[PDB]
RNA sequence: GAUUAGGGUUCGAUUCCGGAGAGGGAGCCUGAGAAAUAGCUACCACUUCUACGGAGGGCAGCAGGCGCGCAAAUUGCCCAAUGUCAAAACAAAACGAUGAGGCAGCGAAAAGAAAUAGAGUUUUCAAUGGGGGAUAUUUAAACCCAUCCAAUAUCGAGUAACAAUUGGAGGACAAGUCUGGUGCCAGCACCCGCGGUAAUUCCAGCUCCAAAAGCGUAUAUUA
RNA sequence: AAGUGUGGAGAUCGAAGAUGAUUAGAGACCAUUGUAGUCCACACUGCAAACGAUGACACCCAUGAAUUGGGGAU
RNA sequence: UGCCAUUUGUACACACCGCCCGUCGUUGUUUCCGAUGAUGGUGCAAUACAGGUGAUCGGACGAAAGUUCACCGAUAUUUCUUCAAUAGAGGAAGCAAAAGUCGUAACAAGGUAGCUGUAGGUGAACCUGCAGCUGGAUCAUUU
RNA sequence: GCGCGGAUAGCUCAGUCGGUAGAGCAGGGGAUUGAAAAUCCCCGUGUCCUUGGUUCGAUUCCGAGUCCGCGCACCA
RNA sequence: CACCAUGUUCAA
């Protein structure tokens, strides 16, 4: 027909999705010393890119 | 309802929130000082802007103006008594060449660090906020007090601070309770 | 060929400047009273209304899918309103006859992108916050 | 007041000044001053008690209540201060009244200051708040903050579990050619656009970016 | 210009309409006609690509053929 | 039937197998007209008129009750005006939606050059008459 | 008021004058497509008011009776 | 100067 989407389809992919959950991964520190881990990272331990991937399925 | 004790603000964001130009001086400058927000900066960004239009305003007025002789003669007091122009820097045409590491190296952080008294800039501000440093025998417990000149001489530990000569703190003392019951 | 000088020519300049800012849409706006009068929320943000019927809007060309959208009628002043669900299911957390929180969205009245003469949206239904419960925050009263 | 190079564009129910009103509308008395409303008379609209004969009401005072809405707190303590009134200083058998006004409770309207760690050779050493409490201090009384863990003699961080969030990662616009799912569906997207079985955009996991005790969104309004 | 009113005029072209034809259809173009109109008088209308898609009045402004009317030298 | 070059026009750009216009169907929306129905205030001025104020009498026990008249005037009711809202058979206009129908009007000399005004005709884009325009498919041909 | 008339899938509907049921759309899956639309194939499928008299059996016959339309009436 | 009408939806 000309219409393919129906209001019964309601959260069609959200029902789907395989429910995964997050892992433990212990607190990072917060405020001052946060930024302290920012400025470690980006300029004391030396185009920049700041999330570099591993290589996947594009090469 | 009938208050009229009085409130301003005293930082502003900036225009374009994400310039990669701008984004990348302020993580410098929240590494090199110790800072916890962005707005740490933005005040220090307010008190040099009002500083650098004030002065801009009196080179405006001719010399022997009343408006320059006082009020040109104060914002040259206020440059040499807190540090921000040293005793040669008269002319009031240097108030337009402070920057924002000018203003940032006089706070308490940064003195308690150059003087030597902490290893580094986090630990002054550690040891500022846990009570530990006396600018002139008084306790100051905040990270941007920004000291004066002549306060420079007195700072030290506080003297009822454990690290001066005040009572052992907690980690010792309740150390010395545990042997105490046995 | 444009303009008046004169040092005595101000009354033309004044009058000429109030007729020519009532062709600003944003003056005109501003200082007329049918802005408000049909404007469906009585010149506020926010209003409540109650869900009637829910309809699949379908998507302008060249997009293609139908928008789950409630037809609400609003409390302040009885007017016939449709309006947006906006997430991934959430009409899930609408029945009839249920008071919902609906605000504009985006463009001051002006229909935001894809969905066709819808220009309202779900904010609040059951007087708990509905990206409240798509996120599971907290659920539905009774 | 907000914004503003300059010229401006807006907001001003709201603390100070003035004007007006006390449910609507009149009309008065008394007084130096009222067309007074925690004064009177009447009508209109609502309205409470009655033993049915009758008698009363006026929160746009402060707390509250119901409605109305997108939308706004305690039926709190006190005259200690600021004042007003007045036959009146305080005290002495012997404390003038004050919902003016303070004070506290609620209170992410908006503003200041600021923790959530430091230091060193897997492994230790020091810190001091949040918080418990006082010979007490504040306070009218409490609260708070401030000061303190012996002055002969005062509790306490480790996963410091005492655990940061809110929005994003194609572009503007800072930051992934990562992995799983769905397959023009579900949804996203302010705008441009994503999605038609290899999705830089959806639903998620990871990892990053931004602001951070904050951060989204909507409607007004200035640039 | 079309249009309207009242009188004239009514040659030619001709909205409407009528016949031919073309066409899948032809309510169109093309052919033959033909009413109102076209033309005049007196009224009315005031709707144009009423254009140079360029408001009016002054000022300054380089060059070479021309052109229309007036004036002056030979 | 095609291809190549030059000139020119174009609203075409996955490029004429392009683009595109109106009527008609379906769905949803916001207005307007409409016999009739009806609501909240103003103003206007008409009577009736509560109360009071002043006056005049009154004088129970100087001075109450009460007369009478004037004035200020609430309220009630009616008359039109005016502002703001509102129901309506029916009749329309507009807009918005994935791929329904009919033609093909426009864009090329778009196959009758387009378009302005006006008048009349038509399912529908539109055609036709008259005078204009080039934004034309001609800046040009008795020197 | 009487008379003429019609009820068969989710809906709509044709019937051999008295031997048992036709399609089509709506539905579920494929072929097709770059995914769709159309298109083609294949699949679920209608106890026929209620029934009687019962032709070997009533859907097909006739008459009773829900349903829903149509022809026609005081008397001067 | 006979006639010569049209090509679904996104996307590449
Ligand atoms: N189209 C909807 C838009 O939404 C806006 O609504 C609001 C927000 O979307 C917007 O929030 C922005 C935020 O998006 C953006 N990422 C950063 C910005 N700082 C925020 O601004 C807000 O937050 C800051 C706090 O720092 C406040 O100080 C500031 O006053 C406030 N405007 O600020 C507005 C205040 O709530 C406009 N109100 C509206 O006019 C506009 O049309
Ligand atoms: N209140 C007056 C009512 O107007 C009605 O008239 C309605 C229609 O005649 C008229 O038709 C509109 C039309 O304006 C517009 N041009 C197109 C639109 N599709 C139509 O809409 C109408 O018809 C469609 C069915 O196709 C419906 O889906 C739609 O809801 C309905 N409003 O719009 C009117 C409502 O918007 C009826 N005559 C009747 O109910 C009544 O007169
Ligand atoms: N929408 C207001 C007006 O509608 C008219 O046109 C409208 C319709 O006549 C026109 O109809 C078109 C038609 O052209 C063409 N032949 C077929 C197409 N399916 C139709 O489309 C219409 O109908 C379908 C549903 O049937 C809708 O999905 C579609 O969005 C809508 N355009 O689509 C337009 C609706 O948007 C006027 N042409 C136009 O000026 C204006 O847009
Ligand atoms: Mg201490
Ligand atoms: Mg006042
Ligand atoms: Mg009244
Ligand atoms: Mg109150
Ligand atoms: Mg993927
Ligand atoms: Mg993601
Ligand atoms: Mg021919
Ligand atoms: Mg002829
Ligand atoms: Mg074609
Ligand atoms: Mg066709």
């Amino acid at each position: 027909g000309k219409i393919h989407g129906s209001l019964a389809r309601a959260g069609k992919v959200k029902n789907q999705t395989p429910k995964v959950a997050k892992q433990e991964k212990p607190k990072q520190p917060r405020g001052r010393a946060l930024k302290r881990l920012k400025y470690t990272r980006r300029f004391l331990s030396k185009k920049v890119h700041m999330n570099k991937q591993p290589p996947g399925k594009a090469g | 309802m009938r208050n009229y004790n009085n409130f301003n603000r005293v930082w502003k964001a900036p225009r374009r929130p994400f310039e990669k130009e701008r984004l990348d001086r302020e993580m410098k400058l929240c590494g090199q000082y110790g800072l916890r927000c962005k707005r740490e900066i933005w005040r220090v960004n307010m008190t040099l802007s009002k500083m650098r239009r004030t002065a801009r305003l009196l080179l405006t007025l001719p010399e022997n103006h009343p408006r320059r002789l006082l009020e040109g003669s104060a914002i040259m007091r206020r440059c040499h008594e807190y540090g921000f122009l040293d005793e040669e820097k008269d002319k009031l045409d240097y108030v337009l060449s402070l920057t924002v590491p000018d203003i940032l190296e006089r706070r308490l952080q940064t003195i308690v660090f150059k003087a030597g008294l902490a290893k580094s800039v986090h630990h002054a501000r550690v040891l500022i906020q846990q009570r530990h440093i006396a600018v002139a025998k008084q306790i100051v417990t905040i990270p941007s007090f920004i000291v004066r000149v002549s306060s420079e001489r007195h700072i030290a530990f506080a003297d009822a601070s454990p690290f001066g000569n005040g009572r052992p703190g907690r980690v010792k003392r309740v150390r010395a309770k545990a042997a105490k019951r046995h | 060929m444009t303009k008046t000088n004169g040092q005595n020519a101000a009354r033309k300049l004044v009058r000429l400047r109030r007729r020519n800012r009532w062709a600003d849409k944003g003056w005109k706006r501003a200082h007329t009273f049918a802005a408000k009068k049909a404007n469906p929320f009585g010149g506020s943000s926010h209003a409540k209304g109650i869900v009637l019927e829910k309809i699949g809007v379908g998507a302008k060309q060249p997009n293609s899918a139908i928008r789950k959208c409630v037809r609400v009628q609003l409390i302040k002043n009885d007017k016939k309103i449709i309006a947006f669900v906006p997430n991934d299911g959430c009409l899930h957390f609408i029945e009839e006859n249920d008071e919902v929180l609906v605000s504009g969205f985006g463009r001051s009245g002006h229909a935001v992108g894809d969905i066709p003469g819808v220009r309202f949206k779900i904010v609040k239904v059951s007087s708990v916050g509905l990206y409240a419960l798509y996120r599971q925050k907290k659920e539905k009263p009774r």
